[PDB]
């Protein structure tokens, strides 16, 4: 999981995969919004917060060998810390999910 | 969920209740952006609905 | 000049409001002078907000 | 060693007969800002909460005590950038009328 | 009006005992970019008998067990620090030591029984040995990730010598400390090897581990004045400041000293129920 | 007390006067007493016979305590903002005694069924202690000594190269 | 000594308000004296300067010098009051245990923000058979502020995210399955919308 | 000291009741003042621009004082035993 | 560009394009003069300061490959801060300068 | 009643700075008939902002210019301590 | 922040019409949890003695001072999730009965 | 969920009630909603009881 | 939708100040040239 | 191996060099506790205890720590108009 508080715009830092992640969240108007960058040098930007569709959208991102993440439901900066959860899925269970998605 | 605003006219204060030069400034200035910010982009999804 | 050239080939950057607004009372206080006073009250401060909103 | 734009009885930009908008320079420059200051009204401004006179809660609704005007005014002169002290505020009250006077400090 | 957290966890071998902050707990720790592990003095005031049995029969510095099956925590238990602010019921806690306990005291008399506790981290590679046979010849990067792999720990490692051959680097190595005395002798000064928390560092000294992480500071409780390397300066816990982190400094009293720097050594002094609760920092011109 | 002998009816007793603009602040202070205490400590060496030698004095700055009566709420916040200015130097000039560089260094207002129109208060001041109280000034500007700042960093941070120099020589 | 017609601009009321609330507490009081001391540190070391310049570039030293040693302290506040009831008493008893209370304290024309409690007094004795005495004091949490920041009204925000301090770990609660692996719970908690 | 309103007469003044036995020990003390004490300290740090911040406070054991008149010989060997009790 | 302040006669140093230098600001009359230092080795004397011509005149002073520095306007210690600048720039900067200068 | 004299001399590329004994000054030497140099500690209250940024500067440990024209100044700078007595107007100093 | 089931003039689960049971958000909730704090008597708490008001040693049983009493009452209208302090009690004993008042204070 | 495997090979496992209890509270909360009342005095409270014992 | 123009932008401004306000300057060195050249 | 007053001492880590005279002690001045070697405790001047010897534990405050202990170093504060009058003693677990 990922340990978040009901703020309107934050960020969080830690190592995830044998990896350094920096994921921060902000409000934009109706839906939450994140910027995600992997050891200093980002990744995609103004990436939507939806449930269950994946934060990492494409194969030379998301993973060779990393991970991916995925909120259970759609964000909301309210809920955060009760009730709404973000969840780091590593490499297998994540090609394992994918597959499934279809 | 909180509301959000984002409104040129909040600049407008009562202070200037009756002044003339200032509101008509920040009132074009609305109306410009309105024409070029979000009814452009209201017209640019009509036309991307095939 | 000062213009941000947020839209990357990665994303589109967001910055804060503070430092929106930051961005514009340097744009006024460099364009008339920098013993000038950017405060609600005067027309300057309200248009300082507009810029920033 | 502030500045401002010159502006009427209604807080308009005044222009001259040559139309130049105008940098005035210190102590009226003051008067104009402190004069500006005290007429903001508190919960209009954006950005910054908590600034501005309380009329609505302090002076126009009933009250016990009449100091928290005093202090809410002082205070709205106050954060001037060149304001160092208030010399007077009386607080007259006399028939409808609320009258307010005060004399200010400055650095120059 | 926000208050103080400072939890100790030990990990004992029927579970977690945390030493909340309700307790009189004082704690000196002392983190730099050397070879020389960090350490931490910790006081502890008012256990009853009931956790004095259990927790200080535990420090023994003997060994049980002649057979050993497996290692580490079969040998002495381990002890985790976490302290910050909290405010209105929501908490901004942060880790800032790992270690093991070495030495125990008795420090103050009755009526009020107090105890003092030395920690250094990674400790458990003074006894565990090496076997896992070195490099022979190879670079610089592939003697550190073989040092890192023996060790445990995950490391980053980032310097212009990266692309250098070493002949028989690590043939007389005893045990897994020795490793970073190795890894640190080679190039010296430039080249700094550390292990802070479970990780191990190794890079140029004028280099920030990650530039886009630099912690603006503009509060100071210790004015900052030049000191001989760089500078100098205090302030109250920051949870944000690290060692090779970066900062940006901006100041009142002295503004000729403005500028950004590389964090070099740090000092904690936290307390529940004392004055101290700061964190002094010396940096080095960012290059 | 003696030495002047002026002949003016209304003079003034005590006075506060900013020492930057000549002017007066907090000039409605009922005053009450005045206290001036002045102190040194002598560093002395126990010799070897059996006497005991002094080799120098060390002087403190001195202290100047004032009772006061506010019979208004003016000269109250008055009050509180002359001890809370950081910067200005102050010169008071008790009955005939003047003194220079004072910084105001306490407050202690009162509020007791013995007064209640008026407010009680007692402030104190302390001196700044200065090497070479008379400064030396020149009235030429360019005629004046070299101040010298050292190592200090470059700090970058610039546009571009021949954009700067084409607005500064074309003149935009 | 009518009393109760009481002037404006200087009503002898004390109202001490709670700082969350803002509502007004204690009322039950019968304060005798009320006393508030301001101090400052001031600079005792003899100081040095150039002293050879221009009159006016020397004005702008001796300035920012001198500002640099003068530093303000807490203010402090001292009152006395008899208590009547119980009920007043527990109150302020409770608010003396709890780390995380703080008051603003009105006197006749002073106004002390941010306040707490740091000592308090009860006597009784045949002198009052029905009333104690309470000696309570308090002091400043922290100095009080004009204007700047950024307290926008809505969501805006200086989103302070200083969150560099972890250590992952996978949950097991979700929603049901106790042989199923961790894709599976996810993809039906996520259907279950 | 309002509160309570007993309607009772003989009431009970200030008395010390063991806690593990809820039983009165020297209930026979002529009680002539009673005074109560509270203390804490609050830490202080002192900042860079001028003002003065304030982390947290510390809350010590409260102490009470009280006065008695022993009217016999039995009331003075209960409070010796009282305060020799560990 | 180099920190600076409003006083009539100054001096600072510093480390700027792996170089050591020590320059010299002073009114003199009606306009401003300058003494530039490399090595402790005095290099000019009295450099008379105008609005957008380089300090140093000479070719053996400017570079075999060192900078060179440029006042956007005409000195005045009054406005150091506000308005008017000192300028450094390294060789290629310099020597492209000089180029778009005719 | 003599008074007492103590200056500390400082060699700045400009020129010599002495903090004379009207300040706050306290000072600490050693010396022996060793090998190890001898050393001092010196303690110095109520410098203003214009003689930090003078002073503290030039303590930087580092190099600057590594091209080195000459040596010894363009490294490190020197301070000298003299000490003494003052009586009726006249002086004893001596260097220490 | 408390949340609860209602219940009705006795202490059952109350469903509305259409048969829901409606989580009570904050303001009821504490009207309502403190009422049936008052009511629990001590030693009736599962895995929790020393907790309930002490009818049988306190009220009930003749006493001497009848403080206890009114500490325990003041226990038992604390400890809820959300409430913050007492403002006032009465303990009035008119004739036989016990009268007891009191106007607690809430975070909202 | 807070479900145990306390049959193991080696034999049965005996918890302490306290952690049943905990487990027990977690999952009501989780029926329910994060900010709960689980005292004695509330009817959820009650189950949560007889549900542990 | 593909292209935009630019070349009227500033005459924009340079009228909506001049029928905001009043008809007066507009012109390059006095107040109300930066103002209508930065909104444009 | 240790010199003792006039005597040389050579002998193994956990062995009590007279077995038949153990001091048992039971009056402690520094309350006793667990030294990460072993024990360590204070008491006032006995003139029994030595250095190799061995000691007797019973404690009052804290009763796990009873036992047999080797006497591995000691200290002594003595002085006659003050108060220090003191033995510090840590031990090791007599094998």
């Amino acid at each position: 999981k990922i340990p978040l508080t009901a703020v309107p715009n934050q960020a969080i830092s830690f190592n995830a995969g044998s990896s350094y992640w920096k994921i921060r969240l902000y409000q934009n108007m109706d839906m939450m919004n994140a910027d995600i960058s992997r050891d200093g040098v980002i990744v995609c930007h103004g990436v939507r917060c939806f449930g269950g569709i994946p934060l990492l959208q494409y194969s030379h991102q998301y993973r060779p060998d990393y991970g991916n993440f995925v909120f259970d439901r759609d964000a909301d900066w309210t809920l955060f810390g009760d009730g709404i959860n973000l969840f780091y899925l590593d490499g297998a269970e994540f090609a394992e999910y994918q597959a499934l998605a279809t | 969920l909180p509301a959000y605003n984002s409104d040129i006219q909040q600049a407008l204060k009562w202070l200037h209740n009756q002044a003339p030069g200032i509101t008509g400034l920040i009132q074009r200035k609305a109306q410009w952006y309105d024409r070029f910010s979000r009814q452009f982009w209201a017209n640019w999804e009509r036309d991307v609905f095939h | 000049m000062a213009n941000y050239n947020y839209i990357v080939d990665t994303g589109v950057i967001v910055a804060d409001t503070a430092d929106v607004l930051s961005d514009v009372e340097a744009e006024f206080r460099a364009a008339l002078g920098a013993n000038i006073n950017l405060a609600a009250s005067t027309p300057q401060g309200s248009l300082v907000a507009a810029e920033a909103i | 060693s502030t500045s401002t734009i010159r502006t009427g009885t209604n807080n308009d930009i005044l222009l001259d007969d040559n139309g130049n908008m105008v940098i005035l320079r210190d102590v009226e420059a003051c008067a104009q800002d402190v004069r500006a200051a005290m007429l903001m009204r508190t919960g209009e401004n954006i950005f910054d909460v908590n600034s501005g006179v309380g009329y609505f809660e302090y002076i126009f609704s009933p009250q016990k005590s009449y100091d928290d005007a005093r202090k809410s005014i002082a205070d709205a002169i106050l954060s001037s950038p060149d304001v160092t002290g208030i010399e007077q505020l009386d607080i007259d009250i006399t028939g409808e009328v609320f009258g307010v006077d005060a004399k200010v400090i400055t650095i120059h | 009006m926000k208050k103080r957290i400072l939890r100790v966890t030990f990990n004992m071998p029927y579970g977690p005992e945390v030493i909340r902050e309700d307790l009189d707990v004082r704690v000196r720790i002392m983190k730099a970019a050397l070879r020389i592990q960090n350490r931490a003095t910790m006081e502890i005031f008012g256990l009853t008998t009931q956790l004095r049995e259990s927790l200080l029969s535990q420090f023994t510095a003997w060994k049980h067990r002649q057979r050993q099956v497996g290692r580490e925590d079969e040998l002495m238990i381990k002890v985790s620090v976490e302290a910050g602010y909290s405010d209105q019921g929501r908490e901004q806690v942060s880790r800032v030591f790992v270690g093991e306990v070495a030495i125990v005291d008795i420090i103050s008399p009755p009526p009020d029984i107090g105890i003092r506790i030395q920690c250094y981290t990674r400790q458990i590679d003074r006894t565990k040995t090496i076997r896992n046979m070195p490099p022979a010849n190879t670079t610089f990067v592939k003697f550190v990730e073989w040092g890192a792999n023996e060790m445990g720990l995950n490391f980053i490692c980032d310097t212009s010598y990266n692309d250098q051959v070493l002949k028989n680097p690590g043939r007389s190595i005893t045990v897994a400390s020795a490793i970073l005395a190795s890894i640190q002798d080679m190039y010296m000064p430039d080249v700094a090897a550390f292990v802070d928390d479970d990780i191990l560092i190794v890079k140029d000294r004028d280099k920030v581990i990650r530039p886009d992480e630099v912690t603006n500071v503009n509060s100071f409780v210790g004015i900052p004045s030049w000191s001989e390397w760089g500078v100098e300066f205090q302030c109250l816990f920051e949870p944000s400041i690290r060692v090779a982190g970066g900062v940006a400094v901006e100041s009142l009293m002295n503004p000729s000293v403005n500028g950004n720097y590389v964090i070099t050594a740090l000092e904690y002094d936290l307390a529940s129920r004392d004055r101290p609760f700061y964190i002094k920092v010396m940096g080095s011109p960012a290059a | 007390m003696l030495g002047i002998f002026t002949s003016l009816l209304s003079s003034r007793s005590f006075s506060i006067v900013d020492q930057n603009t000549n002017q007066l602040v907090a000039a409605d202070l009922r005053i009450s007493r005045v206290n001036t205490r002045f102190s040194s400590v002598g560093q002395r060496h126990m010799l070897e016979d059996g006497t005991t030698k002094m080799d120098s004095r060390t002087i403190h700055p001195m202290e100047i305590i004032v009772e006061v009566f506010c019979p208004s709420i003016d000269v109250v916040d008055q009050i509180n903002q002359l001890l809370l200015d950081r910067d200005t130097l102050y010169k008071v000039i008790t009955r005939g005694m003047v003194f220079e560089r004072m910084m105001c260094t306490s407050e202690a207002l009162n509020q007791t069924p013995d007064m209640i129109s008026a407010t009680p208060a007692r402030l104190t001041f302390s001196q700044v202690l200065v090497q070479n109280p008379k400064p030396i000034m020149f009235r030429n500007a360019g005629d004046s000594s070299m101040i010298d700042r050292g190592l200090a960093l470059a700090e970058d941070v610039v546009g571009s190269a021949g954009d700067l120099f084409d607005y500064a020589v074309n003149g935009v | 000594m009518n009393s109760f017609l009481k002037s404006i601009l200087n009503t002898p009321t004390l109202t001490i308000r709670d700082d969350v609330t803002k509502l007004p507490v204690w009322k039950s009081l019968q304060v005798k004296k009320v006393e508030i001391y301001s101090p400052a540190s001031v600079v005792s070391k003899p100081l040095a300067t150039k002293d050879q310049t221009e009159a006016q570039v020397y004005t702008e030293a001796l300035d920012i010098d001198v500002k640099n040693g003068k530093i303000i302290q807490p203010v402090r506040l001292r009152i006395n009051a008899i208590c009547p009831d119980l009920s007043t008493v527990e109150s302020i008893m409770n608010a003396f245990n709890d780390n995380t209370s703080t008051f603003a304290i009105t006197s006749k024309s002073i106004l002390a923000d941010k306040m707490a409690i740091m000592t308090l007094d009860v006597d009784q004795s045949p002198d009052m058979l029905n009333a104690a005495e309470i000696n309570m004091e308090f002091e400043q949490v922290e100095p009080p502020v004009l204007n700047k920041f950024d307290p926008a009204f809505p969501q805006d925000s200086p989103t302070y995210g200083v969150q560099i301090q972890s250590l992952s770990d996978a949950n097991l609660l979700d929603l049901g399955a106790i042989g199923d692996s961790i894709s599976s719970a996810a993809k039906s908690l996520y259907n279950r919308v």
